[PDB]
DNA sequence: TTTTTTTTTTTTTTTTTTTT
């Protein structure tokens, strides 16, 4: 009793919809392409559920606008996305603090630091857990800044590892298939 | 090699004669290295069709490729066209999936039908 | 048996190995 069937993200689009408004993300198996090297994790004050971007005042210290505080470790959020391909289409998705410190198995903090260091173990890094295969759960949302809107996509969890449920149960598909 | 070498069912022996092919199955102990057991279930059980086993003989070919207990192979092998003998071992390939799991042959078995019934596609 | 609070709306991945 598993997850196995699904749908692509050509299908994604437009399959016999719709489907008007209706409907919360979905399942995809899908390979990992490239990850972008600009906007990785932006800084913030270090607490629970921080929801503000602290600013630069001409201070030298990190200031936020709505808590009043000292911040001694500009603890880090991963603002970071991924570009991926699946079986048709070619997308991008966005990962949160949680995505992306779990598809890497790195924090924010430590991959900031690591970026800023010395040696190059970043672009190794990097160019190490890039092209690989993952599974998402994705769901699709409209906004718009001023003239610009498109539809963008979300990760809302990570699975892999499975091989002997997926081969399986293609094979109970190819047996049914008759 | 770069010839065609697609997977067939041991039990093909009569279809082809004396192709080079490639078989994945379980391997099992005999009381002696010149014999080998092939286990090659299919599928469902009650459904009609039950466990394919097929035996080899050995002999003093391809000593260093001996069969771990329980390991999964690549076999690479080419049939003989005189009679009274199996498969002949050439080489064999070092195959397992992970470690606390296993792997089920249905999904292998779906694999060497279909490349039987589509010759175009491996 | 699955229900948001951490940005801005682009994004480039491998760019050099090869006959007459």
């Amino acid at each position: 009793k598993f997850i196995a069937q699904r749908i692509t993200i050509a299908r994604a689009q437009a399959e016999n919809l719709g489907r008007s408004e209706k409907g919360d993300f979905f399942s995809v198996k899908a390979a990992i392409s490239f990850l972008k090297v600009d906007n990785f994790a932006y800084p913030a004050c270090s607490n629970e559920n921080c929801n503000k971007k602290v600013l630069e005042q001409p201070d030298g210290t990190w200031r936020c606008e709505k808590c009043d505080t000292n911040n001694a470790r500009p603890n880090w959020r991963y603002i970071l996305t991924i570009s991926i391909i699946d079986e048709t289409n070619q997308l991008w998705l966005t990962l949160f603090d949680d995505q992306a410190k779990q598809l890497l198995g790195v924090d924010a903090n430590t991959l900031m630091s690591l970026k800023e260091e010395d040696p190059n173990e970043f672009t190794k890094i990097t160019q190490s857990i890039q092209m690989n295969e993952y599974d998402f759960r994705i769901r699709a949302r409209e906004d718009t800044y001023n003239d610009q809107s498109r539809i963008r996509y979300t990760v809302a969890n990570l699975h892999s590892l499975n091989y002997r449920a997926e081969a399986d149960y293609l094979a109970d598909e190819l047996s049914k298939a008759l | 090699m770069a010839s065609e070498t697609p997977r067939v069912d041991p039990t093909e022996i009569s279809n082809v004669n004396a192709p080079v092919f490639r078989i994945i199955a379980q391997i099992k102990s005999q009381p002696t290295e010149s014999q080998l057991i092939l286990q090659s279930p299919t599928i469902s059980s009650k459904n009609g069709s039950e466990v394919e086993m097929i035996t080899l003989n050995n002999i003093r070919v391809s000593m260093n490729k001996t069969f771990e207990i329980d390991s999964w192979y690549e076999f690479v092998c080419r049939n003989n066209d005189d009679g009274e003998l199996g498969f002949l071992i050439l080489d064999a390939v070092l195959c397992k999936f992970k470690e606390n799991e296993d792997l089920s042959l249905n999904g292998v078995v779906a694999l060497q039908r279909l490349c039987k019934k589509y010759p175009e596609i491996y």
